[PDB]
């Protein structure tokens, strides 16, 4: 069992990242005095890729600014001058026996300076309510760090269990994200209610935003 | 020069089989074991077999129960994985991947060096079908949209204006309803002075079910005219 801390890293560019791996089992080998641990480096849609074995031997092409160190049961991967495409997720992995085991990965991501997201709300369209069903979309753009709060209030009564979210990865220019809030209703059940809001907390906000509209305006 | 190409997986409903393959370029591909991993939700990173240079032994993740089966033709640059007996959990990315090691009385160790593109594997019972577009009309910044609901499998492509339109633009990974079918929406600011004069159009492409859609997004009418 590898287990990594932190789950997730925010870094600045050129500052350093370090990240751990603990092994619930000794991998140092008394006999060559080698650790039998690797890294790798996933990048957002690609696959893993080998960044350093022996503990602390990098690979053919990897840059000394990745710099793998421990020994027996604690490893750690730092990276120094942290590099935009560095923004990954990394993982340990053994080869101590012949199971190999990859710990559960650290993802490391760009720090800035927090940035309060643009909240908008839309209706459903006339189009959709034709068919019986009712989206209703709350967008929360360009914000950073990433946690957000969102809850739907529907003629002032929270709503739980009837909305779905999705956020964007980091984006690679502004390092911010935007995350989608959307509720689903019946026809029937949306035309049973007036007040439609989407409330927003985040750090870069004072107080929470309120977005809404009144059905039919 | 050097890699490996992935293909095969996609769909597969609950208990059915699957074939992986990968094809090998650019190294000597009788000089490596090869491996398969993968990656889900519920286990993570999960080596799941290896198969040694000659292809006449295998080794496999007992938490598999022998459902996975492994194999190579050496003479065609080709390693497979066929899935059986499929489950929910196998759901995820499925990588070949170059093993790098050694083998001693006690075993074989090695790292995994070089790896395919990644294919993803969804168990589902769910019937292909396209998705219902919808505008999210608009209203110094103005934000539009479309939404991209009930379809299935993945993946939807989205561009706007034919991929003119390229700044600004969010679209956001897609959502698993409780129905068995995905959504998602895709957005975009705009200066509001663009509004009505700018045209605005969502190109959606759901190639699994044959499924091309553009529409036009426009702000919302507030008059008896229109
Ligand atoms: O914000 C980061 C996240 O972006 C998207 O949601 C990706 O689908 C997810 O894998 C990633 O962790």
């Amino acid at each position: 069992l590898l287990t990594q801390s932190p789950d997730s890293l925010a870094v600045t560019l050129g500052e350093t990242a370090t990240i751990t791996c603990r092994s619930s089992r000794n991998i140092l080998h008394s006999l060559n005095n080698k650790n039998y641990l690797a890294w790798y480096q996933q990048r957002p849609g690609q696959a893993p890729k080998l960044l350093v074995i022996w503990a602390s031997m990098r690979v053919s092409g990897v840059a000394d600014r990745f710099s793998g160190s421990g020994s027996g049961t604690d490893f750690a991967l730092t990276i120094s001058s942290l590099q935009p495409e560095d923004a990954a997720v990394y993982y340990c992995q053994h080869y101590y026996t012949t199971h190999r085991t990859f710990g559960q990965g650290t993802r490391v991501e760009i720090r800035r300076t927090v940035a309060a997201p643009s909240v908008f709300i839309f209706p459903p369209s006339d189009e959709q309510l034709k068919s019986g069903t009712a989206s209703v979309v709350c967008l929360l753009n360009n914000f950073y760090p990433r946690e957000a709060k969102v809850q739907w209030k529907v003629d002032n009564a929270l709503q739980s269990g009837n909305s779905q979210e999705s956020v964007t990865e980091q984006d690679s220019k502004d390092s911010t994200y935007s995350l989608s809030s959307t509720l689903t209703l019946s026809k029937a059940d949306y035309e049973k209610h007036k007040v439609y809001a989407c409330e927003v907390t985040h750090q870069g906000l004072s107080s929470p935003v309120t977005k809404s509209f009144n059905r039919g305006e | 020069q050097v890699q490996l190409v992935q293909s095969g997986g996609g769909v597969v409903k609950p208990g059915a089989s699957l074939r992986l393959a990968c094809s090998a370029s650019g190294f000597t591909f009788t000089d490596y074991y090869m491996s398969w991993i993968r990656q889900t939700p519920g286990k993570g990173l999960q080596w799941l077999a290896y198969i040694t240079k000659d292809g006449s032994e295998k080794k496999y993740a007992d938490s598999l129960q022998g459902r996975f089966a492994v194999s190579r033709d050496n003479a065609n640059n080709l390693v497979f994985l066929q899935l059986n007996t499929v489950e929910d959990d196998d759901t995820g990315v499925y990588y070949c991947a170059r093993d790098d090691g050694y083998y001693d009385r006690s075993g074989y160790y090695g790292v995994f060096d070089l790896w395919g593109q990644g294919i993803r594997v969804t168990v589902s019972s769910a019937s292909t079908k396209g998705p219902s577009v919808f505008p999210l009309a608009p209203s110094g910044t103005a934000a539009l949209g479309c939404l991209v609901k009930d379809y299935f499998p993945e993946p939807v492509t989205v561009s706007w204006n034919s991929g003119a339109l390229t700044s600004g633009v969010h679209t956001f990974p897609a959502v698993l309803q409780s129905s068995g079918l995905y959504s998602l929406s895709s957005v975009v600011t705009v200066p509001s002075s663009s509004l009505g004069t700018q045209t605005y159009i969502c190109n959606v492409n759901h190639k699994p079910s044959n499924t091309k859609v553009d529409k036009k997004v426009e702000p919302k009418s507030c008059g008896r005219l229109v």
